[PDB]
Protein backbone atom coordinates (compact mmCIF):
# COMPACT_ATOMS: atom_id res chain seq x y z
CA UNK A 1 0.00 0.00 0.00
CA UNK A 2 0.99 3.65 -0.31
CA UNK A 3 2.73 5.59 2.44
CA UNK A 4 0.82 7.44 5.11
CA UNK A 5 1.27 11.12 5.85
CA UNK A 6 3.67 10.18 8.66
CA UNK A 7 5.94 8.31 6.23
CA UNK A 8 8.22 8.83 3.24
CA UNK A 9 8.22 7.04 -0.11
CA UNK A 10 11.09 5.81 -2.26
CA UNK A 11 11.52 5.31 -6.00
CA UNK A 12 11.50 1.52 -5.57
CA UNK A 13 8.03 1.53 -3.99
CA UNK A 14 9.25 1.39 -0.40
CA UNK A 15 7.97 3.20 2.67
CA UNK A 16 10.09 4.72 5.43
CA UNK A 17 9.41 6.45 8.75
CA UNK A 18 9.48 10.23 8.45
CA UNK A 19 12.14 10.71 11.13
CA UNK A 20 14.63 8.61 9.14
CA UNK A 21 14.24 10.89 6.11
CA UNK A 22 17.05 13.33 6.99
CA UNK A 23 18.75 11.57 9.90
CA UNK A 24 22.07 11.13 8.08
CA UNK A 25 21.67 7.54 6.87
CA UNK A 26 20.81 5.71 3.64
CA UNK A 27 17.63 4.09 4.92
CA UNK A 28 16.28 4.43 1.36
CA UNK A 29 17.87 2.16 -1.25
CA UNK A 30 17.88 5.02 -3.77
CA UNK A 31 19.49 7.32 -1.15
CA UNK A 32 16.40 9.52 -1.48
CA UNK A 33 16.47 10.25 2.26
CA UNK A 34 19.60 12.43 2.21
CA UNK A 35 19.12 13.77 -1.32
CA UNK A 36 19.66 17.44 -0.50
CA UNK A 37 19.79 17.91 3.27
CA UNK A 38 22.99 19.97 2.91
CA UNK A 39 22.23 23.54 1.89
CA UNK A 40 22.66 24.12 -1.87
CA UNK A 41 24.42 20.76 -2.44
CA UNK A 42 23.45 17.84 -4.68
CA UNK A 43 24.07 14.15 -3.94
CA UNK A 44 24.63 11.21 -6.31
CA UNK A 45 24.00 13.29 -9.44
CA UNK A 46 25.94 16.02 -11.31
CA UNK A 47 25.47 19.08 -13.58
CA UNK A 48 27.17 18.66 -17.02
CA UNK A 49 30.92 18.69 -16.04
CA UNK A 50 30.82 18.14 -12.27
CA UNK A 51 32.53 15.17 -10.62
CA UNK A 52 31.58 13.08 -7.59
CA UNK A 53 33.82 11.21 -5.14
CA UNK A 54 33.27 8.05 -3.02
CA UNK A 55 33.48 9.69 0.42
CA UNK A 56 29.90 10.92 0.79
CA UNK A 57 28.54 11.11 -2.78
CA UNK A 58 28.78 14.87 -3.35
CA UNK A 59 29.45 16.44 -6.76
CA UNK A 60 31.78 19.32 -7.61
CA UNK A 61 33.02 21.07 -10.75
CA UNK A 62 36.08 19.42 -12.32
CA UNK A 63 38.17 22.62 -12.51
CA UNK A 64 38.29 22.85 -8.70
CA UNK A 65 38.99 19.11 -8.19
CA UNK A 66 42.80 19.27 -8.51
CA UNK A 67 43.03 22.98 -7.62
CA UNK A 68 44.94 22.28 -4.38
CA UNK A 69 42.13 22.65 -1.80
CA UNK A 70 40.05 19.64 -0.60
CA UNK A 71 36.58 20.15 -2.09
CA UNK A 72 35.32 16.59 -1.63
CA UNK A 73 33.70 15.60 1.69
CA UNK A 74 36.71 13.38 2.45
CA UNK A 75 39.23 15.50 0.53
CA UNK A 76 39.57 12.74 -2.08
CA UNK A 77 39.90 15.32 -4.87
CA UNK A 78 43.35 16.23 -3.47
CA UNK A 79 46.31 12.01 -6.84
CA UNK A 80 45.64 13.91 -10.09
CA UNK A 81 46.78 11.18 -12.49
CA UNK A 82 46.09 10.58 -16.19
CA UNK A 83 46.54 6.87 -16.95
CA UNK A 84 42.95 5.91 -17.76
CA UNK A 85 42.74 8.29 -20.75
CA UNK A 86 45.13 5.86 -22.46
CA UNK A 87 42.92 2.90 -21.56
CA UNK A 88 39.60 4.51 -22.50
CA UNK A 89 38.24 4.74 -26.03
CA UNK A 90 35.86 7.44 -24.78
CA UNK A 91 34.36 9.65 -27.43
CA UNK A 92 35.38 13.24 -26.48
CA UNK A 93 37.85 14.54 -23.88
CA UNK A 94 40.03 13.77 -20.83
CA UNK A 95 40.92 15.51 -17.56
CA UNK A 96 43.78 14.87 -15.11
CA UNK A 97 42.15 13.57 -11.92
CA UNK A 98 42.83 11.17 -9.02
CA UNK A 99 41.98 7.52 -9.71
CA UNK A 100 43.85 7.89 -13.02
CA UNK A 101 42.00 10.60 -14.95
CA UNK A 102 38.42 11.11 -16.09
CA UNK A 103 36.61 11.53 -19.42
CA UNK A 104 33.70 13.89 -20.15
CA UNK A 105 31.33 14.56 -23.09
CA UNK A 106 31.00 18.12 -24.62
CA UNK A 107 29.72 20.74 -22.06
CA UNK A 108 26.58 21.76 -23.96
CA UNK A 109 23.77 19.72 -22.37
CA UNK A 110 25.47 16.28 -22.60
CA UNK A 111 27.12 13.94 -20.01
CA UNK A 112 28.78 10.50 -19.52
CA UNK A 113 26.69 7.25 -19.56
CA UNK A 114 27.02 3.93 -17.57
CA UNK A 115 30.81 4.29 -18.13
CA UNK A 116 33.01 7.23 -19.30
CA UNK A 117 33.36 5.34 -22.65
CA UNK A 118 29.75 6.44 -23.55
CA UNK A 119 27.52 9.59 -23.46
CA UNK A 120 23.87 10.84 -23.44
CA UNK A 121 22.02 14.22 -23.52
CA UNK A 122 21.85 16.08 -20.15
CA UNK A 123 19.02 15.92 -17.57
CA UNK A 124 17.34 19.26 -18.24
CA UNK A 125 14.45 19.70 -15.76
CA UNK A 126 17.08 18.96 -13.02
CA UNK A 127 18.16 22.66 -13.14
CA UNK A 128 16.78 24.73 -10.23
CA UNK A 129 14.70 27.61 -11.72
CA UNK A 130 14.52 26.16 -15.30
CA UNK A 131 10.67 26.43 -15.09
CA UNK A 132 8.12 28.02 -12.67
CA UNK A 133 6.01 24.85 -11.99
CA UNK A 134 6.74 21.63 -13.94
CA UNK A 135 9.20 20.43 -16.60
CA UNK A 136 9.15 17.69 -19.29
CA UNK A 137 11.85 16.28 -21.61
CA UNK A 138 11.78 16.73 -25.45
CA UNK A 139 14.06 15.55 -28.32
CA UNK A 140 17.24 17.63 -27.67
CA UNK A 141 15.08 20.00 -25.51
CA UNK A 142 12.78 20.68 -22.49
CA UNK A 143 9.18 21.96 -22.05
CA UNK A 144 7.36 23.92 -19.29
CA UNK A 145 3.97 22.97 -17.78
CA UNK A 146 1.68 25.01 -15.54
CA UNK A 147 -1.28 23.82 -13.48
CA UNK A 148 -4.92 24.35 -14.40
CA UNK A 149 -5.23 27.86 -12.98
CA UNK A 150 -2.18 29.17 -14.84
CA UNK A 151 -1.13 30.09 -18.38
CA UNK A 152 2.38 29.76 -19.79
CA UNK A 153 4.46 32.79 -20.81
CA UNK A 154 7.98 33.47 -22.09
CA UNK A 155 8.66 29.72 -22.36
CA UNK A 156 9.69 29.67 -18.65
CA UNK A 157 7.04 31.37 -16.53
CA UNK A 158 3.48 30.72 -15.40
CA UNK A 159 0.97 33.54 -14.97
CA UNK A 160 -2.59 33.42 -13.68
CA UNK A 161 -5.68 33.14 -15.89
CA UNK A 162 -7.41 36.51 -16.14
CA UNK A 163 -10.69 34.87 -15.08
CA UNK A 164 -9.49 35.42 -11.50
CA UNK A 165 -9.52 38.94 -10.10
CA UNK A 166 -6.25 40.84 -10.14
CA UNK A 167 -3.84 39.76 -7.42
CA UNK A 168 -3.43 41.98 -4.38
CA UNK A 169 -0.86 42.37 -1.61
CA UNK A 170 -1.82 42.94 2.02
CA UNK A 171 0.90 44.07 4.40
CA UNK A 172 1.32 45.87 7.69
CA UNK A 173 3.65 48.77 8.41
CA UNK A 174 3.39 48.89 12.17
CA UNK A 175 0.34 50.96 13.03
CA UNK A 176 -1.73 50.32 9.88
CA UNK A 177 -2.90 47.57 7.54
CA UNK A 178 -2.39 48.37 3.86
CA UNK A 179 -3.58 46.93 0.56
CA UNK A 180 -1.65 47.24 -2.68
CA UNK A 181 -1.42 46.02 -6.24
CA UNK A 182 1.13 43.53 -7.54
CA UNK A 183 2.78 46.23 -9.66
CA UNK A 184 3.46 48.33 -6.56
CA UNK A 185 2.00 51.56 -7.94
CA UNK A 186 -1.02 52.14 -5.67
CA UNK A 187 -1.61 51.68 -1.94
CA UNK A 188 -4.64 52.19 0.29
CA UNK A 189 -5.32 51.69 4.00
CA UNK A 190 -7.73 48.91 4.92
CA UNK A 191 -7.68 49.41 8.69
CA UNK B 1 10.21 20.45 0.27
CA UNK B 2 7.34 19.20 2.41
CA UNK B 3 9.63 16.36 3.56
CA UNK B 4 12.79 18.44 4.06
CA UNK B 5 14.79 16.52 1.45
CA UNK B 6 16.07 19.10 -1.08
CA UNK B 7 17.37 22.41 0.26
CA UNK B 8 18.01 25.62 -1.75
CA UNK B 9 19.05 29.20 -0.77
CA UNK B 10 17.14 32.00 -2.49
CA UNK B 11 19.25 34.87 -1.08
CA UNK B 12 21.74 35.39 1.72
CA UNK B 13 23.92 38.10 3.20
CA UNK B 14 23.71 40.88 5.75
CA UNK B 15 23.45 43.55 3.06
CA UNK B 16 20.75 41.77 1.02
CA UNK B 17 18.55 40.20 3.73
CA UNK B 18 19.54 41.82 7.05
CA UNK B 19 16.51 41.09 9.29
CA UNK B 20 13.52 39.40 7.64
CA UNK B 21 10.38 38.64 9.64
CA UNK B 22 7.49 37.68 7.36
CA UNK B 23 7.28 36.01 3.96
CA UNK B 24 4.61 35.35 1.32
CA UNK B 25 4.74 33.81 -2.14
CA UNK B 26 3.04 34.18 -5.52
CA UNK B 27 4.02 33.01 -9.02
CA UNK B 28 7.64 34.03 -9.78
CA UNK B 29 8.13 36.15 -6.67
CA UNK B 30 8.38 36.12 -2.90
CA UNK B 31 7.45 39.14 -0.79
CA UNK B 32 9.23 39.54 2.54
CA UNK B 33 9.36 42.15 5.28
CA UNK B 34 12.62 43.39 6.77
CA UNK B 35 13.05 45.37 9.99
CA UNK B 36 16.53 46.64 9.14
CA UNK B 37 15.46 47.83 5.71
CA UNK B 38 12.20 48.98 7.35
CA UNK B 39 10.68 47.77 4.12
CA UNK B 40 8.55 45.31 2.21
CA UNK B 41 10.67 43.70 -0.47
CA UNK B 42 10.22 41.67 -3.64
CA UNK B 43 12.52 38.87 -4.74
CA UNK B 44 12.66 35.98 -7.19
CA UNK B 45 11.48 32.58 -5.95
CA UNK B 46 14.50 30.61 -7.29
CA UNK B 47 17.49 32.99 -6.84
CA UNK B 48 17.84 36.77 -6.34
CA UNK B 49 21.27 38.32 -5.79
CA UNK B 50 19.70 41.78 -5.38
CA UNK B 51 16.18 42.07 -3.91
CA UNK B 52 14.04 45.14 -4.61
CA UNK B 53 11.69 47.33 -2.57
CA UNK B 54 7.91 47.21 -2.97
CA UNK B 55 7.04 49.57 -0.11
CA UNK B 56 9.19 51.68 2.22
CA UNK B 57 7.99 52.31 5.78
CA UNK B 58 8.95 54.62 8.63
CA UNK B 59 8.16 51.78 11.06
CA UNK B 60 9.15 48.13 11.01
CA UNK B 61 6.71 46.11 8.85
CA UNK B 62 5.60 42.83 10.39
CA UNK B 63 3.23 40.76 8.25
CA UNK B 64 2.61 40.26 4.53
CA UNK B 65 0.32 38.06 2.46
CA UNK B 66 -0.85 37.77 -1.15
CA UNK B 67 -4.59 37.83 -1.85
CA UNK B 68 -5.67 35.79 -4.87
CA UNK B 69 -7.85 32.78 -5.64
CA UNK B 70 -5.03 30.39 -6.54
CA UNK B 71 -3.43 30.82 -3.10
CA UNK B 72 -6.48 29.02 -1.63
CA UNK B 73 -7.39 26.16 -3.98
CA UNK B 74 -10.56 24.14 -3.50
CA UNK B 75 -10.82 20.68 -1.98
CA UNK B 76 -13.33 18.41 -0.27
CA UNK B 77 -14.02 18.81 3.46
CA UNK B 78 -14.36 15.51 5.38
CA UNK B 79 -16.11 17.29 8.27
CA UNK B 80 -19.07 18.02 5.96
CA UNK B 81 -20.61 14.67 6.95
CA UNK B 82 -22.70 16.14 9.76
CA UNK B 83 -19.71 17.82 11.39
CA UNK C 1 4.87 60.39 27.77
CA UNK C 2 2.31 60.66 24.95
CA UNK C 3 2.79 64.45 24.86
CA UNK C 4 5.08 64.34 21.81
CA UNK C 5 5.57 61.14 19.81
CA UNK C 6 4.66 59.57 16.48
CA UNK C 7 1.07 58.95 17.62
CA UNK C 8 -1.86 61.39 17.51
CA UNK C 9 -3.35 60.53 20.90
CA UNK C 10 -6.29 62.99 21.06
CA UNK C 11 -8.95 64.01 18.57
CA UNK C 12 -7.57 67.56 18.31
CA UNK C 13 -4.00 66.36 17.76
CA UNK C 14 -2.96 68.87 20.40
CA UNK C 15 -0.23 66.55 21.64
CA UNK C 16 1.54 66.85 18.27
CA UNK C 17 0.42 70.40 17.39
CA UNK C 18 3.74 71.73 18.74
CA UNK C 19 6.85 70.09 20.16
CA UNK C 20 10.43 70.86 21.21
CA UNK C 21 13.39 70.19 18.93
CA UNK C 22 17.01 69.16 19.35
CA UNK C 23 19.58 71.74 20.33
CA UNK C 24 22.10 71.95 17.45
CA UNK C 25 25.79 71.15 17.83
CA UNK C 26 25.06 68.43 20.37
CA UNK C 27 27.81 65.86 20.86
CA UNK C 28 28.20 62.17 20.15
CA UNK C 29 31.73 61.23 21.32
CA UNK C 30 34.34 60.17 18.74
CA UNK C 31 34.12 56.62 20.13
CA UNK C 32 30.61 56.31 18.64
CA UNK C 33 28.53 56.66 15.48
CA UNK C 34 25.76 59.09 14.58
CA UNK C 35 22.39 58.26 13.04
CA UNK C 36 20.30 60.46 10.77
CA UNK C 37 17.68 60.80 13.54
CA UNK C 38 20.30 62.51 15.77
CA UNK C 39 21.12 59.61 18.08
CA UNK C 40 24.47 58.12 19.11
CA UNK C 41 25.42 54.44 18.74
CA UNK C 42 28.68 52.56 19.37
CA UNK C 43 30.79 52.11 16.26
CA UNK C 44 31.09 48.38 16.97
CA UNK C 45 27.32 47.91 16.54
CA UNK C 46 26.96 49.59 13.14
CA UNK C 47 27.02 46.91 10.41
CA UNK C 48 25.63 44.06 12.53
CA UNK C 49 22.57 43.60 10.23
CA UNK C 50 20.33 44.72 13.14
CA UNK C 51 18.57 48.06 13.56
CA UNK C 52 20.28 49.59 16.59
CA UNK C 53 19.00 53.14 15.99
CA UNK C 54 15.48 53.04 14.64
CA UNK C 55 15.97 55.04 11.44
CA UNK C 56 18.05 52.20 9.95
CA UNK C 57 21.00 54.50 9.26
CA UNK C 58 23.58 52.22 10.89
CA UNK C 59 22.87 49.42 8.38
CA UNK C 60 22.63 51.91 5.49
CA UNK C 61 25.90 51.33 3.60
CA UNK C 62 27.40 47.95 4.53
CA UNK C 63 29.68 46.21 1.99
CA UNK C 64 30.04 49.22 -0.31
CA UNK C 65 33.45 47.68 -1.06
CA UNK C 66 34.24 48.46 2.60
CA UNK C 67 35.53 46.50 5.57
CA UNK C 68 34.62 46.02 9.22
CA UNK C 69 35.75 48.59 11.77
CA UNK C 70 39.13 47.52 13.23
CA UNK C 71 37.77 46.44 16.63
CA UNK C 72 34.97 44.39 15.03
CA UNK C 73 35.09 40.75 13.93
CA UNK C 74 34.05 39.46 10.51
CA UNK C 75 32.15 36.42 9.25
CA UNK C 76 33.23 35.46 5.70
CA UNK C 77 29.86 35.76 3.97
CA UNK C 78 27.55 37.23 6.61
CA UNK C 79 28.29 40.23 8.83
CA UNK C 80 30.55 42.19 11.16
CA UNK C 81 30.02 41.54 14.88
CA UNK C 82 31.03 43.16 18.15
CA UNK C 83 34.01 41.88 20.18
C1 LIG D 1 22.68 1.85 -18.49
O1 LIG D 1 22.40 0.57 -19.12
C2 LIG D 1 21.06 0.06 -19.04
C3 LIG D 1 21.05 -1.26 -19.79
O2 LIG D 1 21.39 -1.07 -21.16
C4 LIG D 1 20.09 1.08 -19.62
O3 LIG D 1 18.76 0.60 -19.45
C5 LIG D 1 20.25 2.43 -18.94
O4 LIG D 1 19.39 3.38 -19.55
C6 LIG D 1 21.69 2.92 -19.02
N1 LIG D 1 21.83 4.16 -18.27
C7 LIG D 1 22.54 5.21 -18.70
C8 LIG D 1 22.55 6.42 -17.80
O5 LIG D 1 23.15 5.18 -19.77
C1 LIG E 1 -9.23 30.53 -18.13
O1 LIG E 1 -10.24 29.95 -17.29
C2 LIG E 1 -11.47 29.61 -17.95
C3 LIG E 1 -12.40 29.08 -16.88
O2 LIG E 1 -11.85 27.93 -16.25
C4 LIG E 1 -11.20 28.60 -19.06
O3 LIG E 1 -12.41 28.33 -19.75
C5 LIG E 1 -10.16 29.15 -20.02
O4 LIG E 1 -9.83 28.17 -20.99
C6 LIG E 1 -8.89 29.56 -19.27
N1 LIG E 1 -7.93 30.15 -20.19
C7 LIG E 1 -6.65 29.77 -20.27
C8 LIG E 1 -5.82 30.49 -21.28
O5 LIG E 1 -6.19 28.89 -19.55
C1 LIG F 1 -13.33 27.29 -5.89
O1 LIG F 1 -14.74 27.01 -5.90
C2 LIG F 1 -15.59 28.16 -6.03
C3 LIG F 1 -17.01 27.65 -5.99
O2 LIG F 1 -17.30 26.81 -7.10
C4 LIG F 1 -15.27 28.90 -7.33
O3 LIG F 1 -16.06 30.09 -7.40
C5 LIG F 1 -13.79 29.26 -7.36
O4 LIG F 1 -13.47 29.88 -8.61
C6 LIG F 1 -12.93 28.02 -7.18
N1 LIG F 1 -11.52 28.36 -7.18
C7 LIG F 1 -10.56 27.55 -7.64
C8 LIG F 1 -9.16 28.08 -7.56
O5 LIG F 1 -10.81 26.44 -8.09
C1 LIG G 1 -2.25 5.01 0.31
O1 LIG G 1 -2.99 5.90 -0.48
C2 LIG G 1 -4.33 5.49 -0.66
C3 LIG G 1 -5.03 6.48 -1.59
O2 LIG G 1 -4.54 6.31 -2.90
C4 LIG G 1 -5.05 5.41 0.68
O3 LIG G 1 -5.16 6.70 1.22
C5 LIG G 1 -4.29 4.52 1.66
O4 LIG G 1 -4.88 4.64 2.93
C6 LIG G 1 -2.84 4.94 1.72
N1 LIG G 1 -2.08 4.01 2.53
C7 LIG G 1 -1.80 4.26 3.81
C8 LIG G 1 -0.84 3.32 4.48
O5 LIG G 1 -2.30 5.19 4.44
C1 LIG H 1 14.13 73.22 16.87
O1 LIG H 1 14.63 72.70 15.66
C2 LIG H 1 14.39 73.53 14.54
C3 LIG H 1 14.94 72.86 13.29
O2 LIG H 1 14.16 71.74 12.96
C4 LIG H 1 15.03 74.90 14.74
O3 LIG H 1 16.43 74.77 14.75
C5 LIG H 1 14.57 75.51 16.06
O4 LIG H 1 15.29 76.71 16.28
C6 LIG H 1 14.82 74.53 17.19
N1 LIG H 1 14.29 75.05 18.44
C7 LIG H 1 15.03 75.18 19.54
C8 LIG H 1 14.38 75.88 20.68
O5 LIG H 1 16.18 74.75 19.65
C1 LIG I 1 30.27 67.98 20.57
O1 LIG I 1 29.63 67.82 19.33
C2 LIG I 1 30.14 68.62 18.28
C3 LIG I 1 29.37 68.29 17.01
O2 LIG I 1 27.99 68.46 17.24
C4 LIG I 1 31.64 68.43 18.10
O3 LIG I 1 31.89 67.16 17.54
C5 LIG I 1 32.38 68.55 19.42
O4 LIG I 1 33.74 68.22 19.20
C6 LIG I 1 31.74 67.62 20.43
N1 LIG I 1 32.44 67.62 21.71
C7 LIG I 1 32.48 68.66 22.54
C8 LIG I 1 33.24 68.43 23.81
O5 LIG I 1 31.97 69.75 22.31
C1 LIG J 1 38.32 48.67 5.19
O1 LIG J 1 39.67 48.32 4.94
C2 LIG J 1 40.28 49.13 3.96
C3 LIG J 1 41.70 48.63 3.73
O2 LIG J 1 41.66 47.38 3.07
C4 LIG J 1 40.28 50.59 4.40
O3 LIG J 1 41.10 50.75 5.53
C5 LIG J 1 38.87 51.05 4.74
O4 LIG J 1 38.93 52.34 5.30
C6 LIG J 1 38.25 50.08 5.73
N1 LIG J 1 36.86 50.44 5.99
C7 LIG J 1 36.41 50.73 7.21
C8 LIG J 1 34.97 51.15 7.29
O5 LIG J 1 37.10 50.68 8.23
CA1 LIG K 1 18.74 5.55 9.77
CA1 LIG L 1 18.03 8.57 6.30
CA1 LIG M 1 40.28 20.65 -5.05
CA1 LIG N 1 1.21 61.77 20.84
CA1 LIG O 1 23.59 44.75 18.39
CA1 LIG P 1 23.59 47.74 13.66
CA1 LIG Q 1 20.44 39.90 11.09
Amino acid sequence: DTCGGHQFTCSNGQCINQNWVCDGDDDCQDSGDEDGCESNQRHHTCYPREWACPGSGRCISMDKVCDGVPDCPEGEDEYCGTGLCSILNCEYQCHQTPYGGECFCPPGHIINSNDSRTCIDFDDCQIWGICDQKCESRQGRHQCLCEEGYILERGQHCKSNDSFSAASIIFSNGRDLLVGDLHGRNFRILA
Amino acid sequence: TYDGIQRKTVARGGSLVPHPFGISLFEEHVFFTDWTKMAVMKANKFTDTNPQVYHQSSLTPFGVTVYHALRQPNATNPCGNNN
Amino acid sequence: QWRCDKQNDCLDGSDEQNCPTRSPSSTCPPTSFTCDNHMCIPKEWVCDTDNDCSDGSDEKNCQASGTCHPTQFRCPDHRCISP
